[PDB]
RNA sequence: GCAGUCGCGACAUUGCUAUACCGAAGCAGAAUUCGGUAACCCUACUGAUGAAUGUUACCGCAAUAGUAAUUGAACUUAGUACGAGAGGAACAGUUCAUUCGGAUAAUUGGUUUUUGCGGCUGUCUGAUCA
């Protein structure tokens, strides 16, 4: 499925849905016919419950069937065991359902409208849940994947924000982004996208990262800081690199740094790392290090032309091609051609040089009399 | 615009008259009247038919061929539209046609020998 | 049907009346509202297709369009209607005072025994040195400024068998209704042709009289919107020619129309069947609303007319043709 | 062509005839939903969109000529006009051929 | 060199347009853009041509000719063969061709000096071909293809043919023409190549549905950098 | 429904048992949802005659009664705003298609008592046209 999601139903309060029903139902209106009409009006209340938990149980996507990147991401942003509660209680609802027919009734009525509101938590959490599910980020775990990682952001967001036009938050106070950020490009005819991580320093904004580098391949550049920025000491970084290497190494790692420099040149004991120095205001060694990334994720009667073409260089009215079409003056341009004479067509009996043609006439109008014919 | 000449009996046949028949060999069947139309599909081959052109020009009823109708000819390029020569044409039809109209007495007076 | 057009009562009269006129300007010059004629059958028309952003821009179509006779029509008088809180009353009529015998046959149910005294009286006030027409004209110029002129046909140059006239009333659009009086003064006894009003591809409304088919239709009915496509007057020559045919025939066919004459005189060409049948009365109004629409501002170029025979199945175009074709028969020599 | 009617293919594809299921009366140019019993299992037994390419019944095209051609024939293709045949045996109509580009680039003759 | 364009939001170039060397040629429509993108490639270059042929909007797959002459459809009417006339200058032919198969612009393909030809083309009209554009007659079906005018486009500097083409047919096609051949698809998987796109010496028009690879390809084959 | 929490005990409370036009919803676009304007029988039916307006006729007005047009598609504006991308508006003017209504037979056509033509047949004339 699309890593998009719109056409959830909305869940609305669990007495503005009961509401809703009521007037539905209400509008849409002897001993066996009251019984009859008691009854269809009975009927007629939990066909709409039914249908809006059927709607809302297709819409709603499966936690644990989907992937397993986005059973984890459902989890950290909501508690997955309450979220199943939730779906199983929404089960529960859908599967549930004179004066003694018209008791009867109200029986009825009022049992829907309880366990309605007895659902409204779980439709409220429903609702919370579909206000920030729909838009998630649209990562595509089977796409060209590169990963921005590291401490908070130090003004890498600016290098994401010009590989792709995707605007991101570059603002440099302590936790700038609090999701996944992506923003898809192209790069030799291939499509790549680009997920900047909120910041690894535990607390769920860095979980979720973890787990989307964990879970989905892609190729990853762990960012520190030579100059005063990032305010994290180099050592501290080093040693949350080395922590995080056993899970994080094989992601096709490289290194982009913005007795200091021995400290910071000791990190190249991991074999498979390029360590490139820039910055995220200039330009030379960050367009450098675009491509280097770029090329990371792979590398793991003869003619005739008239001479004019070069010297070139760039329905409510009619249009006439009067002076687009060409003659040999510009006097006679109109189209008088009558094209039909005396029901015979002009070109059927139009010939150039028909002077010569018309020659003969002088002595085929003889051979009408001198010819034997009639005189 | 264009006249067409009636397969059954190549007399001329204006837009907006009979129907055309479209076969799958793409060929224009192009009629003056649906009686036409079903004599063509009957099979009641003109040339051997008393009443059409087809036939009367192949058995000598009337002219076969003459100036008058080699000059029909189906131009396949245009001309570069100038006076002279539709002041040429309109001087020219007109004497064509009155020649062809006596000629035609002319080969029914041929003909009728015997009787002349 | 559509109950707008219920009851179905037989029609008042086969000449349908306009119930309703154009908007008048108080600025523009003196002009008619409306003008009639009789069909005289109809035709079949090919014209080239100018209209841009269609399916068949620059193309060739074909349709079929309606004849009516329109020979030169006759002002007999003027008529003033006064405004009340009442509707409208005719305060005055004054006639032209030479009317023809055949307004007279139409006044007169019997002519064939009546004395043909119509109008002989009323013929002083105007064979003398007069004034009174000119106090009545003097009256209408400061009473109402809505005015009306009666008119009739020259039935007898159109080839029918009826031989009656019929009177017709047509609003005139000019402003300062003392001109509209003047104008009216000096085209008093005089003949309007065709062609002084309307103009080509002017976009009109037409009403006349369904045909009855046993009650029946018999109705009296108005197609709205229909386009001119040619004014045809007896001294054009060649009414029937178009710039590119150019033939030098005029529009009545090979044996002339079936159930009408062969019209030789004034006549109009429009877009559409105008209501009626053959020899039926009808009336054009001058679109009562200036419509802005594409369909009514674009012009049509006739490429060419239909003129083959339409009793039966037409064989050819114009009597040339024919002989032309045959070249010699028995009927001939 | 009446509805649910069953009329003959001009498609090199493998189907010969069509049987009309849905209507989106027909004529040339005219979409339907159809399907083909003679033919092959590509094609047999499953629902396929086809355009009418031929009307056998008289009609006055707006160019001022009145034709009908000879026999009913369609051509299968999806909604959006990708027929699948290649080629297309026999004349297709002018209105057949301006309404659907890929129909026209395909058939051998056009009016 | 190589610009996209579109009729009726449609990428059905080779249908609504052709283009040659000497002139180029267009459909009717209401949309400026279409004529527009066509003065910007070539302007004073050469003239364009904006008519119908057979009162048809497919006079991309109506036309078949060359810079050298243009021989027109049975259907070409009267009018439209003087407005034809009216509009080309003398110095390229016009002529009318009476064909049973008269599709010319998918029955034929043809260059400046190579005109493929259907098989089902009569001699007369292969003859006809070859001496008013002056042009070798190829009766030719490109890896089985039976329409190659729809199916392929060919330049003088290059050729394009639908994917399914054989690397074998298109070795000796390319060498029989002297020039590159290169199999493609145009307008996003579109395998009808001659009614997706045209293609000159110096031109290269096609759908603004052509993806990146497409285009490239397109451009690698037809050298017009 | 029963029970309970709050001298009779008001709302809360816990246990089991079509389209079009508006404001909004986290309305990026499209699409969607919510609340409003709410879509052999009487009277008969209809066509039509009709004692009397000083006579007939023409031109007319209008009190009153009926009323209608509806749905869909393409361009422009658009591949633009919008949008991580997929996708994708609308207004202004044009061009078309279906249902319904009012009219026509210029062409076509289902259909003939041109009660028209020529051949044939039934039958039948001085035998043979018929
Ligand atoms: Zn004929």
């Amino acid at each position: 499925m699309q890593l998009s999601w719109k056409d959830i139903p909305t869940v609305a309060p669990a007495n503005d849905l009961l509401d809703i029903v009521l007037n539905r139902t209400q509008r849409k209106t002897k001993i066996t016919r009251i019984r009859a009409f008691y009854m269809r009006k009975v009927k007629y209340t939990g066909e709409g419950f039914v249908e809006k938990f059927e709607d809302i149980l297709k819409g709603f996507p499966n936690i644990n069937d989907v992937h397993p990147f986005h059973r984890d991401l459902m989890d950290t942003l909501y508690e997955k065991n309450h979220y199943k509660i939730s779906l199983a209680a929404i089960s529960r609802a859908k599967s549930l359902v004179l004066f003694q027919c018209k008791q009867l009734k109200r029986a009825a009525l009022g049992r829907m409208a309880t366990i309605v509101k007895k659902l409204r938590d779980p439709l409220a959490y429903l609702e919370q849940v579909r206000q920030h599910i729909g838009r998630l980020p649209s990562i595509d775990p089977n796409t060209r994947t590169l990963l921005i990682c590291g401490y908070p952001n130090v003004g890498k967001s600016s290098f994401l924000r010009c590989i792709t036009k995707s605007d991101v938050d570059v603002q440099p106070y302590a936790f700038t982004t609090k999701s996944l950020y992506v923003g898809h490009f192209d790069y030799k005819y291939l499509r790549f996208q680009a997920i900047d991580t909120p910041g690894i320093l535990m607390n769920n904004i860095e979980m979720q990262s973890i787990y989307a580098i964990a879970h989905l391949r892609s190729c990853v550049l762990y960012f520190m800081d030579l100059s005063e920025q990032c305010g994290f000491t180099i050592e501290a970084q080093v040693k949350l690199f080395h922590s995080i290497k056993p899970l994080f190494a094989n992601k096709s790692v490289m290194v982009v740094i913005n007795e200091r420099a021995q400290l910071l040149e000791s990190v190249k004991e991991v074999p498979g790392v390029e360590i490139m120095t820039s910055s995220c205001q200039l330009e030379e060694n960050v367009m450098e290090v675009r491509n280097k990334a770029c090329e990371k994720l792979l590398a793991s009667r003869t003619p005739f032309i008239p001479e004019s073409v070069k010297n070139l260089k760039k329905g409510v009215f009619n249009v006439n091609l009067k002076d687009k079409y060409l003659l040999e003056d510009d006097e006679w341009k109109n189209d008088i051609m009558p094209e039909i004479l005396d029901g015979k067509n002009v070109y059927d009996f139009l010939d150039p040089e028909i002077a010569a043609k018309l020659q003969a006439l002088e002595e085929e109008e003889e051979k009408l009399e001198n010819e034997g014919f009639y005189n | 615009m264009r006249i067409y000449q009636c397969h059954f009996c190549s007399s001329p046949c204006y837009p907006g008259h009979g129907i055309m028949f479209v076969r799958n060999d793409a060929k224009e069947f192009r009629f003056c009247r649906s009686k036409c139309h079903k004599a063509f599909k009957q099979r009641r081959n003109p040339r051997k038919l008393k009443w059409t052109k087809a036939f009367r020009k192949a058995a000598g009823k009337e002219l076969a061929v003459d100036s008058t109708l080699t000059f029909a000819q189906r131009r396949n390029v245009p001309v570069r539209y100038n006076r002279e020569l539709v002041a040429t044409t309109l001087k020219a039809m007109a004497r064509i046609e009155e020649i062809r109209q006596k000629r035609e007495r002319a080969f029914y007076k041929n003909r009728m020998r015997g009787n002349k | 049907g559509h109950l707008g057009f219920l009851p179905r009562k037989r029609a008042a009269s086969i000449r349908a009346r306009v119930k309703a006129f154009p908007k008048d300007d108080r600025s523009k010059p003196v002009a008619l509202t409306s003008f009639l004629g009789y069909k005289a059958g109809m035709t079949t028309i090919v014209r080239d297709l100018d209209r841009p952003g269609s399916k068949f821009h620059k193309r060739e179509v074909v349709e079929a369009v309606t004849v009516v006779d329109t020979p030169p029509v006759v002002v007999v008088g003027v008529v003033g209607y006064v405004e009340t809180p009442r509707g409208l009353r005719s305060l005055t009529t004054v006639w032209a005072e030479h009317l023809s015998d055949e307004v007279k046959r139409r006044f007169y149910k019997n002519w064939y025994k009546s004395k043909k005294k119509a109008f002989t009286k009323y013929s002083a006030k105007y064979a003398q040195d007069g004034a009174g027409i000119e106090r009545e004209l003097a009256r209408i110029k400061k009473y109402a400024s809505v005015v009306r002129v009666l008119v009739h046909t020259q039935i007898r140059k159109t080839p029918l068998a009826q031989k009656k006239a019929h009177l017709a009333e047509i609003q005139l659009n000019g402003g300062s209704i003392s001109e509209k009086v003047d104008w009216a003064r000096e085209h008093f006894e005089k003949t309007v042709a065709v062609d002084s009003v309307f103009e080509q591809n002017e976009m009109i409304d037409a009403i006349a009289v369904t045909k009855g088919h046993g009650q029946r239709g018999y109705h009296s009915r108005t197609s709205i919107n229909h386009k001119i496509y040619r004014v045809g007057k007896g001294d054009d020559e060649a009414n029937g020619a178009t710039s590119f045919d150019r033939t030098k025939k005029t529009i009545t066919p090979m044996g002339g129309f079936v159930h009408y004459g062969e019209i030789k005189n004034d006549f109009i060409m429009v877009k559409g069947c105008i209501p009626g049948n053959r020899k039926r009365i009808v009336t054009l109004r001058k679109s009562l609303y200036t419509n802005t629409s594409r369909k009514a501002l674009e012009e049509v170029s006739l490429k060419w007319i239909d003129t083959a025979s339409k009793f039966g199945k037409g064989r050819f175009q114009t009597p040339a043709e024919k002989h032309a074709f045959m070249g010699t028969l028995k009927k001939d020599l | 062509l009446p509805v649910g009617a069953i009329m003959n293919c001009a498609d090199n594809s493998g189907a010969r005839n069509l049987y009309i299921i849905a209507v989106k009366a027909a004529s040339l140019g005219d979409m339907v939903m159809a399907t083909v019993k003679k033919g092959k299992p590509e094609l047999r037994k499953k629902v396929m969109p086809a355009i009418v390419v031929r009307q056998a019944k008289s009609w006055r095209r707006r160019d001022g000529v009145f034709l009908y051609f000879e026999d009913n024939a369609g051509v299968i293709a999806n909604p959006k006009g990708e027929m699948k045949g290649s080629a297309i045996t026999g004349p297709v109509g002018k209105e057949c051929a301006d309404l659907w580009p890929r129909v026209a680039s395909n058939s051998g003759v056009v009016v | 060199m190589a610009t996209r364009t579109q009729f009726e939001n449609s990428n059905e170039i080779g249908v609504f347009s052709k283009l040659t060397n000497t002139y180029c040629l267009v459909a009717v429509g209401g949309s400026e853009n279409f004529y527009s993108a066509f003065e910007a490639e070539l302007g004073d270059a050469i003239p364009i041509v904006h008519t119908t042929i057979a009162g048809t909007r497919i006079i991309g797959r109506m036309t078949a000719g060359n810079r050298r002459g243009l021989l027109v459809p049975t259907q070409t009417t009267d009018q439209e063969l003087q407005h034809l006339r009216n509009s080309l200058p003398d110095s390229v032919k016009i002529q009318r061709v009476e064909e049973r198969l008269s599709a010319l612009g998918n029955v034929i393909c043809c260059n400046d000096y190579v005109a493929l030809v259907h098989p089902d083309i009569d001699r007369e009209t292969e003859e006809l071909i070859s001496d008013v554009l002056g042009v070798e007659v190829f009766r030719q079906t490109i890896s089985g293809n039976i329409l190659v005018g729809s199916y392929c486009s060919l330049s003088n500097q290059g050729g394009l043919v639908h994917p399914q083409t054989s690397v074998q047919d298109q070795e000796e096609l390319s060498s029989l023409l002297q020039v590159p051949l290169v199999a493609g698809t145009v307008n996003r998987g579109s395998s009808v190549v001659g009614a997706g796109m045209v293609v000159n010496d110096y031109l290269a028009v096609t759908g603004l549905d052509t993806t990146a690879p497409e285009l490239s390809v397109i451009e690698s084959i037809f050298r017009l950098q």
